[PDB]
RNA sequence: AUACAGUGAAACUGCGAAUCAGUUAUCGUUUAUUUGAUAGCAUGGUAUAACUGUGGUAAUUCUAGAGCUAAUACAUGCUAAUCUCGACCCUUUGGAAGAGAUGUAUUUAUUAGAGUCUUCGGACUCUUUGAUGAUUCAUAAUAACUUUUCGAAUCGCAUGGCCUUGUGCUGGCGAUGGUUCAUUCAAAUUUCUGCCCUAUCAACUUUCGAUGGUAGGAUAGUGGCCUACCAUGGUUUCAACGGG
């Protein structure tokens, strides 16, 4: 696809020189956020947007860097991963099961599969509640 | 007489000592009376008086002076007093160009709507003049580079009637004519280079067109012999000399840009005089351009190289001998370059050119070339 | 949040407004005239707006033509006109061409007015004009 | 806008009253600086409240690392000089065995440079280079070979630099923090990670290394030739039974 | 009022501006000396 | 001390007026203050305070009237001048005729920002830039927009020198201000865990925002903080949801 809303999407000020001939006509920008990852071929040759990715759009990672199983995957461009980590009670003096939702914003780079686990960092608040962003499956 | 002249202007009887009016208008005195007496000017009429031709007059070029504001909002209101019919359709865009609020395409378009009457293009004159009155430090230049720019929005005539009015006061026709200046005045020498500027700037703002106007042309030919004038005339305090190399750098960049833009309907058949003008800067040193950045000679001799009509001019003085000595030159700059594209350049336009004058050149470049230009070692740019 | 500010077209008129730790923004209200670049050899000029056609969220603004950001233009074409016949020698890419005795442009508003105050154009040349040209065909 | 949580190692006393001197803004951080009150009054008391620190510092009198600095609250801590005209005295003032400022005493020509490691380095504007060291002597100006986590010897009578210290292994290094805080060495292996916890490692005469994260130290210098005179005879605090037990033997 | 020390002052001014000028651009010249020496060097 | 010179009330100006807990990041924000760097007209006008007076009013720190006069209060405003290439000389470590180059603040568009040869000593050419893990980073160039920002109309102590004694030109110490960057001190958000009892609380949130993505507005900014447009989500027997 290349639209999906009234608006223009466009890597913004990354522009191609509109005179000359380039069989491009926008140069799709490199970029890694960090976490020696070697940059995706999907990257290089890929055809989405999604500012909110950090592959492409222009957000930062750092920081907390967590991992959990993808169990939902409905909304749109962001899943919602699970973080299946037993607890401790000092009551019991056992072990319990537990986990909480973790949602993070998906990046089309992979696909988007219902099941596998992904290693994502924090990032600058992308939304209202979500605050990771998939830097890798 | 700060006291009188505030005493006339408020007791506002007028023709009633009205004999020195337009002598006092035409005279000089300090700029504490100028202001007080265009405030007694424009709180009277100036419908019948001694000369209201003369006042109006006097009002139009005090409005082209005027220091760029003060007087020059003075003057638009004398003139709103004089018989200003036909000009309450722009009495808006005179109050906004007099005004420090003088948005330029704001008074290009109030004056596109009092158009078609052609009633404001004194009033526009005095409003670029005032414009182009902006002196020094960078709000002089945001200005400047504004008011030259947004002045290419008006008629074809008057963009040559500005340029001559910006000939008028040191155009000094009656004083080169005869062999070349003799009088030295430096505040009509910056005046000189503030038209240089002025001229240079309208060429890059249009430099296709460019509107050549006889008398400014010359009048700039006769700038650039009072620089020559000067430098052969060496004040040696120095501060004249400095000033005459600020005029006579820009003065010889400016009259490149002018030929070097238009350069297919200016340049009329009298350029044995512009030749003259080059051959009296080249007889003092003719290779004085060895640099890579030899700014305005090379460009005027390349440019007459490469347009085939200059060459007649060219031929006339031998200064493609002296083109070819600064180009065979030993130690000889990067311009060496653009001296090999001239003899390219200068070969298919001068021996394919008139057998009398221009083949001669070009025999006297393939001269220079066959026994001059030995050490191609130019190892650089291999194109 | 503050109040909108929803500026219009003429009569620049803007608002002095102190923020959050000094950061003065300018609450320009009513833009009259307008930079713009061309964008693939940059030259820039101050231009007179004429009016907004496009808006990428709401057609209330296509209705009332309030200047924002993202908002497609037509503007004035004269004194890139008096640039593109007075230092060319010419005096003339290929749609970009065909909009010359149309007496419009096409560009875009990146500055927010009431953020900057500023009024900022690009020429939009390219895949940018096809989709433009494809966007004026979805409004028509 | 009060106190009486202060760094322990300010040998403050609790029942002084109950607010302690709040450190001014100043060059260095709050948690390893200490003021001219805490020093002038209770660390070698020459004075005794301040009324007569305020005296003593509004005499023309005290001179930190060259200039006056009449504030009371002004937060002089690590590296710096102090010299005082009378008393003849200079204080370089560093850390310790314990984790304290230990005073120095030191004569001019050591006096007439102290030295800083870099804290970050960019272009600044005009196309100029640009240093800045731990105190915010933001310095024009370097050596074009400059690293991060560096040391410059600062002139301190013109601000500029006399002197580069680059660092790799086999060259000296004392760590300001952690709980190995003032401490010299530098000898076993330079092993760096990525994303910190890496240090230069230091010796020991038994080989006991101490690994902290690198923002904590810096060089002094190399062996044989450290640039500061240092504090109580090269202090790496062995251990208390080692003491006594060279006691019971000399 | 104009004073002796005004435009002494305003002197002082010129002085302190020119002196700052003449010797940032030098040192300017003397940081490009050592990085001439690089240059050479590599 | 015939401008001023000591103290100096008044007044203006300047400055300052569920605690959640541990817990990371701010390459998402500003950063007052300190500290360190940092910017080639013998000096003009308001519009007034204290005060002098006229009163009201039971009265208030209530006031109106007119006469006054200050700035580091308000509002305007300026001086060629230096760095390159330097043919030639006369030997230079120069001085030179002149071919030249010229700040900052805001906004957008870019662009750059990646094996021989030997005086055995020496040379013979080899690559442009500051980094983090990471960039549209730091920084430099053009184009114009600036309801046009700044580039000192300031003060205290001495007031020394150059000699062509002008009444010249210079010159010290430091008080305030001011552009940008850094530091320091902060704020405001943000990652991970926790606390009161409960299934006689099992379903809870898309009521008039619920939860995302795209644009726009608001933002000091990341960000439903909101707008429209596209999607119908999301939470939960794990003790959620509700209540004590």
């Amino acid at each position: 696809t290349v639209q999906s809303e009234r608006a223009f999407q466009k890597q913004p000020h990354i522009f191609n020189n509109p005179k000359v001939k380039t069989s491009k006509r926008t140069k799709r920008w490199y970029k890694n956020a960090g976490l020696g990852f070697k940059t995706p071929k999907t990257a290089i040759e890929g055809s989405y947007i999604d500012k909110k990715c950090p592959f492409t759009g222009l957000v930062s990672i750092r920081g907390k860097i967590l991992t959990g199983t993808v169990v939902s995957t409905k909304m749109h461009r962001t899943i919602v991963i699970r973080r299946a980590y037993l607890h401790y009670i000092p009551k019991y003096n056992r072990y319990e099961k537990r986990h909480k939702n973790v949602p993070v914003h998906v990046s089309p780079a992979f696909r988007v599969q219902v099941g596998d686990i992904v290693t994502v960092g924090q990032c600058r608040p992308i939304s209202k509640t979500v605050r990771f962003n998939v830097v890798k499956v | 007489t700060y006291p009188i002249l505030i005493r006339n202007q408020a007791l506002k009887v007028m023709l009633s000592i009205p004999q020195v009016a337009e002598n006092h208008f035409v005279d000089i005195a300090p700029f504490v009376y100028n202001d007080f007496k265009t405030y007694k000017d424009e709180e009277d009429m100036e419908n019948e008086r001694v000369i209201t031709g003369s006042w109006t007059e006097v009002d139009r070029n005090v409005f082209l002076k005027t220091l760029s504001k003060f007087k020059n909002i003075k003057n638009v209101y004398s003139a709103t007093e004089l018989h200003d019919h036909l000009m309450v359709l722009l009495g808006s865009r005179n109050t906004d160009v007099q005004k420090l609020a003088l948005d330029a395409l704001l008074a290009y378009k109030n004056p596109t709507l009092n158009k078609y009457r052609d009633n404001l293009k004194n009033l526009l004159d005095d409003t670029l003049f005032k414009d182009e009155i902006t002196t020094f430090l960078t709000e002089n230049g945001s200005q400047s580079i504004k008011a030259e720019d947004e002045k290419v929005v008006m008629p074809y005539v008057l963009r040559i009637f500005f340029g001559r009015a910006q000939v008028p006061p040191t155009s000094g026709q009656k004083r080169s004519r005869k062999i070349a200046v003799i009088s030295v005045l430096p505040n009509f020498k910056k005046p000189y280079i503030n038209d240089f500027l002025s001229l240079a700037s309208e060429r890059l703002d249009y430099n296709y067109f460019f509107g050549n106007s006889h008398q400014i042309n010359s009048s700039k030919a006769t700038l650039k012999t009072i620089r020559r004038m000067t430098g052969f005339v060496n004040i040696v305090n120095s501060t004249l000399s400095v000033l005459r190399t600020n005029f006579p750098l820009h003065t010889n960049s400016v009259l490149q840009p002018l030929i070097y833009s238009i350069a297919m309907a200016y340049y009329v058949l009298d350029t044995e005089s512009t030749e003259e003008v080059h051959l009296r800067k080249m007889a003092s040193n003719l290779r004085q351009q060895g640099l890579k950045c030899l700014s305005s000679v090379f460009e005027f001799v390349g440019n007459t190289f490469d347009w085939s009509t200059s060459m007649e001019d060219i031929y006339a003085v031998v200064v493609k001998p002296r083109i070819s000595h600064f180009s065979d030159e030993n130690l000889q700059q990067p311009s060496s370059l653009l001296r090999l594209f001239l003899y390219w350049a200068h070969n298919p336009s001068l021996y394919q050119f008139l057998y009398y004058d221009e083949f001669a050149t070009a025999t006297a470049l393939m001269d220079t070339i066959s026994n001059q230009h030995v050490k191609e070692a130019v190892i650089g740019p291999i194109i | 949040g503050r109040q909108p500010a929803n500026t219009k077209i003429g009569a620049k008129r803007i608002h002095s407004v102190r923020t959050r730790g000094g950061n003065k923004k300018y609450r320009a209200l009513r833009i009259e005239t307008g930079n713009f670049s061309w964008a693939s050899e940059g030259i820039s000029k101050k231009t007179r707006i004429a009016g907004v056609v496009y808006h990428p969220s709401n057609n209330e603004l296509v209705r009332t033509n309030t200047l924002t950001k993202a908002a497609i233009v037509q503007i004035d074409a004269t004194p890139f006109r008096q640039w593109f016949e007075a230092h060319y020698g010419q005096t003339l890419e290929s749609s970009v061409e065909s909009q010359f005795s149309a007496g419009r442009l096409y560009a875009c508003i990146s500055s927010r007015p009431g953020q900057s105050g500023r009024c900022d154009g690009y020429i939009l040349e390219g895949e940018e004009l096809a989709f433009y040209l494809r966007r004026l065909t979805a409004k028509k | 806008l009060k106190r009486l949580a202060a760094p322990h190692h300010w040998l403050l006393d609790k029942l002084s009253g109950c607010y302690a001197p709040r450190p001014s803004a100043g060059p260095h951080k709050l948690r390893e600086s200490l003021p001219l009150i805490v020093f002038l009054r209770n660390r070698l008391k020459y004075a005794l409240n301040g009324r007569e620190v305020k005296a003593i510092l509004m005499q023309r009198h005290v001179k930190v690392d060259g200039k006056v600095r009449t504030d009371t609250t002004y937060p002089a801590g690590f590296m710096d000089v102090i010299t005082l005209d009378a008393t003849n005295e200079n204080f370089r003032l560093v850390y310790d065995v314990k984790g304290r400022f230990a005073v120095h005493r030191i004569t001019d020509e050591e006096a007439s440079y102290k030295l800083g490691k870099v804290k970050k380095v960019q272009l600044g504007k005009k196309g100029v280079p640009y240093v800045v060291t731990h105190d915010g002597r933001t310095i024009r100006y370097p050596d074009p070979n400059i690293k991060v986590n560096d040391t410059v010897k600062i002139d301190l009578a013109s601000g500029k630099i006399t002197d580069f210290i680059k660092f790799d292994a086999g060259k000296l290094v004392y760590v300001t923090g952690g709980r190995n805080l003032g401490r010299i060495g530098t000898i076993v292996h330079k092993e760096r990670h990525d994303g910190g916890f890496d240090l230069v490692h230091i010796k020991d005469s038994l080989d006991n290394t101490f690994v902290t994260r690198l923002n904590n130290v810096f060089v002094i210098g190399e062996q044989g030739k450290p640039y500061i005179s240092l504090p109580k005879g090269k202090g790496i605090k062995l251990s208390i039974a080692e003491e006594r037990d060279r006691r019971r033997a000399q | 009022l104009v004073t002796p020390q005004r435009l002494q002052r305003k002197r002082h001014q010129r002085a302190l501006k020119v002196r700052n000028a003449q010797a940032q651009r030098e040192a300017a010249a003397e940081y490009a000396q050592l990085l001439a020496k690089r240059l050479s060097e590599r």
